[PDB]
C-alpha cells in the first residue's frame, strides 16, 4: 500500500529517533514532515485546505485559550487550562498590536456560543489575520476531551509555494506512533491533491536540529 | 416347380391382393408387412432399445419407405417407444442413460446438458424432459433446467458455497456480481440464497445496492468516517474531493447522510452551519459600524469565487429592511453610511476647486481612495471610483451652482430682481427704435433699400440680441460686463448650452441676421423674446410720436453742437428728411450722397447745393447748421 | 443344285411335317417303340443305333427276337420316316430348351460365386475396423488390450501411491496460505471467533491419512468419498480467495484502500501481486494434480463397482462384435468355396450335351442330304 | 418536181411491198411442200408400224401353236386323293376347347409334345392356344421354361398365399420348395 | 422319285383341297392346267398362292416349289 513503503518510514523513523551521529538536546525535539509538490501553478489551480486528527499529540506545549462566559470560566478555573473572560476582552480597544499579541501568546484558541457572534464587534478582524479564529464549544462536551482534540490536529494549506511542512510527532516516541502519525498525514495529504503522486516530488522526515531523512 | 414362374405365381397374387408382400432390395426373398414390425421390435430389442431407421434397413434389407411406415405404427402399437430424429427410442435405454448419468454426476458433482447431448447424439429438449420425468426416481440430485441445464448433486452445492465464501472474503471494494457469475462461473440463484445466508449468519458483511454491485462494510464505514471527520473537523465539503473517494452524486450522498443538521449547498460545494453564522456576524458589524468587509478572507480557501457569491447572496438575504448596502466585486460588502461619509470626504476639496474655477478623471478617483482607504483589493477600488463617478459628479454640480449663488446673491439676485426692470426698458427702446427703420428700408430704392438693411442689420439688431444673449449667459454666468462684449463665436458658444425649445428661437433670431430681409427678423426677435420672458411693448401713437420728437431733437442738438464736418452733412441730410417725410432714417455713412440727392425733391435749391458742395470734398459749412435751425 | 438347304433350327419339326414325309400321331407309335425298347434294353447283344446294333447282332445273333425286336423297329421306324421326326424332335427340343436352361443355371453359379466373394471381403473389412475401434476405446482407457477387469482392477489398486505424494505436498506451501486467508477474514468479515478451513488445517502438520483420527472407513483422508470432496472445496475456496486478492491488488492504491489496511496485522500489510500470484499457482497445481487423477477415473473404480462392470460390458461387447464378423466372413469364405467346386463339378456336362447336339445336327443333315440327293444341308 | 418526188416514192413503196410479198408467198409454200414430205414420211413410218404389227401378230400366233403343241408331252399325271374343307365351327371349336380343358384339368402336367399332339395341332398354335386363355384367365396356371404347362386353381394359390402370409419370411428357394410340397402334381 | 403338290380353292365354301402326283422335274405350268381343269376355272387370271399368301413362279420345276414354298398350297 502507498508509494512509501513500511519498510522505508520504519528506517526513516529509526534514523531520526535512536541513530547514532545523532546529538542529544535539552529540549524536547519536535519531528516534522517536509513536503515538495510539483505540476502546479498556484496562480490558476485550486488552492487546497485541510485539517486532519492524528492519534498522538505532536507538540505538547501546544496552548489552548478559552473565550468562554462565566460558566465556562468557572468550568475552566477547576483546570489549569487559562481562559479570558468577556471583560477583559473588552479591555483591548481593538488595537491592531494587542490583538496580535494575543494571537502570537497562544496557538490556537477556543471560544462559546455566546461569544463566537460577539468576535466581530469585541476583538475585530485580527484573530483571521493571523489564522487563529476559535472553534465552537458547547456545553454539551467535555472540556478536556475538546482541549485534547485541537492538540491533535494539523492543518495544510497552499498559499504561494510549493513548500509545505508540518509536525508529527516528538522524539520520546514509541517508534511505533510516529509511523502512525506520518502514515495518516501523507494519505491525508494526497488525498487533497489533483492529481493524487504526480503533484507530489519529495517527502522528509526530520528531528527540530537533526538530519533530515527522504521518504520518497 | 422353378424360380421365376414362382415369382411370377406372387406378382400374380400381389395383383389379385390375395397376399400383400414386399420385395427385399437383394430380390431373393418376401416379407411380409406383419413381420417387418416383428424384426423392428426384435432388434429395438436386442441392441439395447435404441435403433436408426437407417441401420433397420441395413439389417431387414427392405427400402425405407416400408420401415417408415412400420415406425409410426410401432409408436403407437407399444406406447414406450419414441422416435426422435429417426430413431426409435425405448424406455429401457432410457433408464440405463440415467443409471449413468448417475454414476457419473455422483462422481464429478455436475453434468452439462449440453455434454450429455454431445456424447449421446440425442436432441436436448428430449434429453431435458427424459432425465426429468425420472429425477428423484433414479437420479439423486436436482434441476436447473434454466442455465445449461445442468444438474448437481448435494455435495455441488457445497462447492458453490465454499467457494462464494472464499471469494466474497476477498472483496474490499465494490465489484459488479454479473462479472463474478459469468467469469467463475456460478448459478445466479444459488449465489444469492447462499449470499442471503452468509450474510445474516454474519460470515459476510455487506449489502448488494441495486437489488448489482457488492459493496463490503468495510469499504462503506471507511468512506462514512472520512467524510464525517472532515464535515467535523473543516465544517463543509467540497463534491470533488468526494469523488475521488468513490461518491459520484455528492448532493445525494450528503443529503442521505446528513438530514438532520443545517447546511447550504452551493454548486462544487457544501458550507455547514457555523461559517454562515460568522459571515453574518462580520456583515453585521460592517452594517452598524458605518464600514465595509470582505468575506473571502473568511472562507476556507478551495470555494470558488462563485460558491462565495451564492454564499453571500443567501446571507444577505436576512437584511432586506435594513441598510441598502451593496456588494462589490461579489464579496465585499459596503454600507450605505460608508458610501455618504466618501462623497463627504471628497466634498470639501471638490468645493475648494470649485470656487478656484468660479470630475477629476476615474484615475484621481482612485488615487484619493488609496490615499484614504487602506488594505484593499484593486477591484474594490475601480468599482468603488466608478460607483462614484456619477454621485460625486452630482454633487460637484450642486456645488459649483451653489457658489455661483453665494458669489451671486447679490450680484444675479440684483440681476433677477432690479435689472430685469431695465432689461426690459432698454429692450423695448431698441425694439421701438427698429421700427422707424424698417419704414426707412420701405421708403427708398432697391439698391439704396439693399444698403440701409445691411447697415440697419449690422448695428442695431446685433444692439438688441446682444442684450437676450447676456441675459442668458447670465445664468451660465460667463457673460461680459459690456454688452457691447457678444459676439458670434460668443453667441455660438451660449447656444452651446442652452435649452431646446429656448434655443431653437434664439438659433431663428440669430441665423435672422444673416438674413437679407427685416420682417423675418422681427418675427423671431419677438419669438425669442417670449421664449425669454420679454415683454416687448409696441409703442402707441404716442410713444411713437415721442420717439419721433426725441430723435428730431437729438438731431439737431447734435449737428448744432457737435463739430465733426462730415457727420455735420450727415446728420442736416437725415434731419431734412425726417422733417419732410415724417419718419425716422439710420443710414451708414457709405450712403450720404444718395439722400441728399433723393431730398432735392423736398427742399430749396440753396441748401441742397450748399449740402452737395460741402459732400463733394468753414464758413460755407457754418451755413449747414444754420438751415436746421432756420427750418 | 447347289443352292444350299437352309433352314432355322427351330421349325425343322415344322417344315418336315409340312413336306409330309411324317405326320402327326407319331407320338404314339414313339412310345410303343420304347415299351419295345424296353424288352430291347433287357436283352443286349435310336435309329442311328437301331444300325449300329443291327451291325453287332448280325455278328453276335433270326432264332433270337435280339435283333428281330430292332427289324420291326426298323420297319416302323422308316414307315412315314417316324425314325426322321423323332430325331428331328429330339435335336429341337435338346438344343431350344436344355442349352439355355444349363447355360442359364451355369451362369447363376458364377453370379452367385462373385456375390459371396464380394460379401466376405466385406465383411473381413468391417471386422478389421472394428478391432481397430475396440484397440481405441482401451487405449483411451489406458488398458493394455488383454483381460479387460484384470487390467482395471490393477490399475485401481496401484492408487494409493500418489495420493501420499499429494498430502506430502499438500504439508508444506500451504502455511502462509491458511494464515492469510483467517487473518483477511477476522479483519474483513469481522469474524475472528471462527476456525477457516479445518481439513487443511489438519493437513498441514498433523498428517494426510487416519480418516478414524478426523473422526476423533479406515481409508485414507482422499480415500474416502465425503472428506476428499471437503477436501477439494477447501483448496478451490482458498484458490478463489487468492486470485480474487490478485486480481485487485493488480489496480494501484487509493485513499481508501490505503485507510483500510492501517490498523491490519502485518501479514495482511504489504502483500503484492506477485507474492499472491505465487501461491495461486501452487494452489493451481494441488488442485489440478487432483482433478487430473480423478480425470483417470481411478476413484470411481475402487467405488460404485457397476462403474467397472459397464467399463468391461462395453470393450468386451466391442471384441466380441468383432470376433462374430470373423465367424460370419470365414463361414462365408467356406460357404462360397463349396458352391465353386460344385459349379465346377457341374460345368463338364455343357460341353458333352454341345458335342452330342454337333453330332447329332451333322447326322441330321447328312440324313437329309442323303434322302435328298446329298444336298448341302444346315441349320439356323 | 414534188409530183415528181411523190410518184418516185409511190414506185420505192412499190418496190418495197412486192418482193415482202413475194419472200411471203415462197416461204408459205415451200413449207407446205416440206410438212407434206413429213406426212409422206410418216406414212412411210404407218407402213413399218403396220409390218411390225403383222409379224407381231405373226409371232404371237407362233407361240400360240408353241403353246398348244407344248401341252401334249403332258397329261401323264396321277391324282393321289381328293380332300374338302369341312367344319371348324364356333360350335365345334368351343366344343374343341373344352374338351381340351378337361383333357389338361385331368392331366395337369403336360409338356406341350403329348399335349400338341392329342390336341392334334403344332405345337406353336398350341402355345398360342394357351397364351390367349391365360391372358384372358380361364384357367391359371405355369408354363415352365424348360417346356410345360401346369395347372393351379384358385384354392392353392390361396393356399400359397396363406403359406406366405404364415411365414413371414421366405426365400425364392424356400417358395420352391413349399411349392412342391403344397402344388400338386 | 415323285412329290404331290397339295391343291387346295379358296372360292368354294367347302374348300377343294386335291393331291396328285408327279416327278419333281415337271415345270409347274402341268399343275397349273391340271387344277384349272379339275377345278372347273380358267387358269389365266389365275395366280396360285400358298397358305400365307404369296405368289409363286410357275415357270419352275416341281422340286423347287416343293422345297422353297412347302407342299401346303393354294388356288384363288
Amino acid at each position: 500500500s502507498s508509494k512509501v513503503s513500511r519498510d522505508t518510514l520504519y528506517e526513516a523513523v529509526r534514523e531520526v529517533l535512536h541513530g547514532n551521529q545523532r546529538k542529544r538536546r535539552k529540549f524536547l525535539e519536535t519531528v516534522e514532515l517536509q513536503i515538495s509538490l510539483k505540476n502546479y501553478d498556484p496562480q490558476k489551480d485550486k488552492r487546497f485546505s485541510g485539517t486532519v486528527r492524528l492519534k498522538s499529540t505532536p507538540r505538547p506545549k501546544f496552548s489552548v485559550c478559552v473565550l468562554g462566559d462565566q460558566q465556562h470560566c468557572d468550568e475552566a478555573k477547576a483546570v489549569d487550562i487559562p481562559h479570558m473572560d468577556i471583560e477583559a476582552l473588552k479591555k483591548l480597544n481593538k488595537n491592531k498590536k494587542l490583538v496580535k499579541k494575543l494571537a502570537k501568546k497562544y496557538d490556537a484558541f477556543l471560544a462559546s456560543e455566546s461569544l463566537i457572534k460577539q468576535i466581530p464587534r469585541i476583538l475585530g478582524p485580527g484573530l483571521n489575520k493571523a489564522g487563529k479564529f476559535p472553534s465552537l464549544l458547547t456545553h454539551n462536551e467535555n472540556m478536556v476531551a475538546k482541549v485534547d482534540e485541537v492538540k491533535s490536529t494539523i492543518k495544510f494549506q497552499m498559499k504561494k509555494v510549493l513548500c509545505l511542512a508540518v509536525a508529527v510527532g516528538h522524539v520520546k516516541m514509541t517508534d511505533d506512533e510516529l509511523v502512525y502519525n506520518i502514515h495518516l498525514a501523507v494519505n491525508f495529504l494526497v488525498s487533497l491533491l489533483k492529481k493524487n503522486w504526480q503533484n507530489v516530488r519529495a517527502l522528509y522526515i526530520k528531528s527540530t536540529m537533526g538530519k533530515p531523512q527522504r521518504l520518497y | 416347380l422353378s424360380e421365376r414362374n414362382c415369382i411370377e405365381i406372387v406378382n400374380k397374387l400381389i395383383a389379385q391382393k390375395q397376399l400383400e408382400v414386399v420385395h427385399t432390395l437383394d430380390g431373393k426373398e418376401y416379407i411380409t408387412p406383419a413381420q417387418i414390425s416383428k424384426e423392428m421390435r426384435d432388434e429395438l430389442h436386442v441392441r439395447g432399445g435404441r435403433v436408426n431407421i437407417v441401420d433397420l434397413q441395413q439389417v431387414i434389407n427392405v427400402d425405407l419407405i416400408h420401415i417408415e411406415n412400420r415406425i409410426g405404427d410401432i409408436i403407437k402399437s407399444e406406447k414406450h417407444v419414441q422416435l426422435v430424429l429417426g430413431q426409435l427410442i425405448d424406455e429401457n435405454y432410457l433408464d440405463r442413460l440415467a443409471e449413468e448419468v448417475n454414476d457419473k454426476l455422483q462422481e464429478s458433482g455436475q453434468v452439462t446438458i449440453s455434454e450429455l447431448c454431445k456424447t449421446y447424439d440425442l436432441p436436448g429438449n428430449f434429453l431435458t424432459q427424459a432425465l426429468t420425468q425420472r429425477l428423484g426416481r433414479i437420479i439423486s440430485g436436482h434441476i436447473d433446467l434454466d442455465n445449461r441445464g445442468v444438474i448437481f448433486t448435494e455435495a455441488f452445492v457445497a462447492r458453490h458455497k465454499a467457494r462464494i465464501r472464499g471469494l466474497f472474503s476477498a472483496i474490499t471494494r465494490p465489484t459488479a456480481v454479473n462479472s463474478l457469475i459469468s467469469k467463475y462461473g456460478f448459478q445466479e440463484q444459488l449465489l444469492y440464497s447462499v449470499l442471503e445466508e452468509l450474510v445474516n449468519s454474519g460470515r459476510l458483511r455487506g449489502t448488494v445496492v441495486g437489488g448489482a454491485v457488492f459493496v463490503p462494510d468495510i469499504y462503506s464505514r471507511t468512506q462514512s468516517t472520512w467524510v464525517d471527520s472532515f464535515f467535523r473537523q473543516n465544517g463543509y465539503l467540497e463534491f470533488d474531493a468526494l469523488s475521488r473517494l468513490g461518491i459520484p452524486d455528492a448532493v445525494s450522498y450528503i443529503k442521505k447522510r446528513y438530514k438532520t443538521t443545517q447546511l447550504l449547498f452551493l454548486k462544487a460545494a457544501c458550507v455547514g452551519q457555523g461559517l454562515v453564522d460568522q459571515v453574518e456576524a462580520s456583515v453585521e458589524e460592517a452594517i452598524s459600524s458605518g464600514t465595509w468587509v470582505d468575506i473571502a478572507p473568511l472562507l476556507p480557501t478551495s470555494l470558488s469565487v462563485e460558491d462565495a457569491a451564492i454564499l453571500l447572496q443567501q446571507v444577505m438575504r436576512a437584511f432586506s429592511k435594513q441598510a441598502s448596502t451593496v456588494v462589490f466585486s461579489d464579496t465585499v460588502v459596503v454600507s450605505e453610511k460608508f458610501i455618504n461619509d466618501c462623497t463627504e470626504l471628497f466634498r470639501e476639496l471638490m468645493h475648494q476647486k470649485a470656487e478656484k474655477e468660479m470630475f477629476m478623471f476615474q484615475d484621481e478617483i482612485e488615487d484619493f481612495l488609496r490615499k484614504h482607504i487602506q488594505d484593499a483589493p484593486e477591484e474594490f477600488i475601480s468599482e468603488l471610483a466608478e460607483y462614484l463617478i456619477k454621485p460625486l459628479n452630482k454633487t460637484y454640480l450642486e456645488v459649483v451652482r451653489s457658489v455661483f449663488m453665494s458669489s451671486t446673491t447679490s450680484a444675479s439676485g440684483t440681476g433677477r430682481k432690479r435689472t430685469i426692470k431695465d432689461l426690459q426698458e432698454e429692450v423695448s427702446n431698441l425694439y421701438n427704435n427698429i421700427r422707424l427703420f424698417e419704414k426707412g428700408m420701405k421708403f427708398f430704392a432697391d439698391d439704396t433699400q439693399a444698403a440701409l438693411t445691411k447697415h440697419l442689420l449690422k448695428s442695431v439688431c446685433t444692439d438688441i440680441t446682444n442684450l437676450i444673449f447676456n441675459f442668458l449667459a447670465s445664468d451660465l454666468m460667463m457673460a461680459v460686463d459690456d454688452p457691447a462684449a457678444i459676439t458670434s463665436e460668443i453667441r455660438k458658444k451660449i447656444l452651446s448650452k442652452l435649452s431646446e425649445e429656448t434655443k431653437v428661437a434664439l438659433t431663428k433670431l440669430h441665423n435672422s441676421l444673416n438674413e437679407k430681409s427685416i420682417e423675418d427678423f422681427i418675427s423671431c426677435l419677438d419669438s425669442a423674446a417670449e421664449a425669454c420672458d420679454i415683454m416687448v411693448k409696441r409703442g402707441d401713437k404716442k410713444r411713437e410720436r415721442q420717439i419721433l420728437f426725441q430723435h428730431r431733437q437729438a438731431l439737431a442738438e447734435q449737428l448744432k453742437v457737435t463739430e465733426d464736418p462730415a457727420l455735420i452733412l450727415h446728420l442736416t441730410s437725415v434731419l431734412l428728411f425726417q422733417f419732410s417725410t415724417h419718419s425716422m432714417l439710420h443710414a451708414p455713412g457709405r450712403c450720404v450722397p444718395q439722400i441728399i440727392a433723393f431730398l432735392n425733391s423736398k427742399i430749396p435749391e440753396d441748401q441742397h447745393a450748399l449740402l452737395v458742395k460741402y459732400q463733394g470734398l468753414q464758413e460755407l459749412s457754418s451755413s449747414i447748421k444754420d438751415l436746421v435751425l432756420k427750418s | 443344285q447347289h443352292v444350299p438347304i437352309d433352314i432355322q433350327t427351330s421349325k425343322l419339326l415344322d417344315w418336315l411335317v409340312d413336306r409330309r414325309h411324317c405326320s402327326l400321331k407319331w407320338q404314339s407309335l414313339v412310345l410303343t417303340i420304347r415299351e419295345k425298347i424296353n424288352a430291347a434294353i433287357q436283352d443286349m447283344p435310336h435309329y442311328f443305333h437301331c444300325l449300329r446294333i443291327l451291325d453287332l447282332l448280325k455278328g453276335t445273333e433270326y432264332s433270337s427276337q435280339r435283333m428281330k425286336d430292332w427289324q420291326e423297329i426298323i420297319a416302323l421306324y422308316e414307315k412315314d420316316n417316324t425314325y426322321l421326326v423323332e430325331l428331328s424332335s429330339l435335336l429341337v427340343r435338346n438344343v431350344n430348351y436344355e442349352i439355355p436352361s444349363l447355360k442359364k443355371q451355369i451362369a447363376k453359379c458364377q453370379q452367385l460365386q462373385q456375390e459371396y466373394s464380394r460379401k466376405e471381403e466385406e465383411c473381413q473389412a468391417g471386422a478389421a475396423e472394428m478391432r481397430e475401434q475396440f484397440y481405441h476405446s482401451c487405449k483411451q482407457y489406458g488398458i493394455t488390450g488383454e483381460n479387460v477387469r484384470g487390467e482395471l482392477l490393477a490399475l485401481v489398486k496401484d492408487l494409493p501411491s500418489q495420493l501420499a505424494e499429494i498430502g506430502a505436498a499438500a504439508q508444506q506451501s500451504l502455511g502462509e496460505a491458511i494464515d492469510v486467508y483467517q487473518a483477511s477474514v477476522g479483519f474483513v468479515c469481522e469474524s475472528p471467533t471462527e476456525q477457516v478451513l479445518p481439513m487443511l488445517r489438519f493437513v498441514q502438520k498433523r498428517g494426510n491419512s487416519t480418516v478414524y483420527e478426523w473422526r476423533t472407513d479406515a481409508l485414507t483422508l482422499l480415500e474416502y468419498t465425503e472428506t476428499r470432496n471437503q477436501f477439494l472445496d477447501e483448496l478451490m475456496e482458498l484458490e478463489i480467495f487468492l486470485a480474487q486478492r490478485a486480481v485487485e491488488l493488480s489496480e494501484e492504491a487509493d485513499v481508501l484502500s490505503v485507510s483500510q489496511f492501517q490498523l491490519a496485522p502485518a501479514i495482511l500489510q504489504g502483500q503484492t501481486k506477485e507474492k499472491m500470484v505465487t501461491m495461486v499457482s501452487v494452489l493451481e497445481d494441488l488442485i489440478g494434480k487432483l482433478t487430473s487423477l480423478q480425470l483417470q477415473h481411478l476413484f470411481m473404480i475402487l467405488a460404485s463397482p457397476r462403474y467397472v462392470d459397464r467399463v468391461t460390458e462395453f470393450l468386451q461387447q466391442k471384441l466380441k462384435q468383432s470376433q462374430l464378423l470373423a465367424l460370419k466372413k470365414e463361414l462365408m469364405v467356406q460357404k462360397q468355396q463349396e458352391a465353386l467346386e460344385e459349379q465346377a463339378a457341374l460345368e463338364p456336362k455343357l460341353d458333352l450335351l454341345l458335342e452330342k447336339t454337333k453330332e447329332l445336327q451333322k447326322l441330321i443333315e447328312a440324313d437329309i442330304s442323303k434322302r435328298y440327293s446329298g444336298r448341302p444341308v444346315n441349320l439356323m | 418536181k414534188k409530183l415528181r418526188k411523190l410518184e418516185e416514192k409511190q414506185a420505192r413503196k412499190a418496190q418495197r411491198e412486192a418482193e415482202e410479198a413475194e419472200r411471203e408467198e415462197r416461204k408459205r409454200l415451200e413449207s407446205q411442200r416440206e410438212a407434206e414430205w413429213k406426212k409422206e414420211e410418216e406414212r412411210l413410218r404407218l407402213e413399218e408400224e403396220q409390218k411390225e404389227e403383222e409379224e407381231r401378230k405373226a409371232r404371237e400366233e407362233q407361240a400360240q401353236r408353241e403353246h398348244e403343241e407344248y401341252l401334249k408331252l403332258k397329261e401323264a399325271f396321277v391324282v393321289e386323293e381328293e380332300g374338302v374343307g369341312e367344319t371348324m365351327t364356333e360350335e365345334q371349336s368351343q366344343s374343341f376347347l373344352t374338351e381340351f380343358i378337361n383333357y389338361i384339368k385331368q392331366s395337369k402336367v403336360v409338356l406341350l409334345e403329348d399335349l400338341a399332339s392329342q390336341v392334334g395341332l403344332r405345337t406353336q398354335d398350341t402355345i398360342n392356344r394357351i397364351q390367349d386363355l391365360l391372358a384372358e384367365g380361364t384357367i391359371t396356371g405355369v408354363i415352365d421354361d424348360r417346356g410345360k404347362f401346369i395347372y393351379i386353381t384358385p384354392e392353392e394359390l390361396a393356399a400359397v398365399a396363406n403359406f406366405i402370409r404364415q411365414r413371414g419370411r421366405v426365400s425364392i428357394a424356400e417358395l420352391a420348395q413349399a411349392s412342391n410340397s403344397l402344388i400338386a402334381w | 422319285s415323285k412329290v404331290s403338290f397339295k391343291i387346295t380353292l379358296t372360292s368354294d365354301p367347302r374348300l377343294p383341297y386335291k393331291v396328285l402326283s408327279v416327278p419333281e422335274s415337271t415345270p409347274f405350268t402341268a399343275v397349273l392346267k391340271f387344277a384349272a381343269e379339275e377345278f372347273k376355272v380358267p387358269a389365266a387370271t389365275s395366280a396360285i398362292i400358298t397358305n400365307d399368301g404369296i405368289g409363286i413362279n410357275p415357270a419352275q420345276t416341281a422340286g423347287n416349289v416343293f422345297l422353297k414354298h412347302g407342299s401346303e398350297l393354294r388356288i384363288i
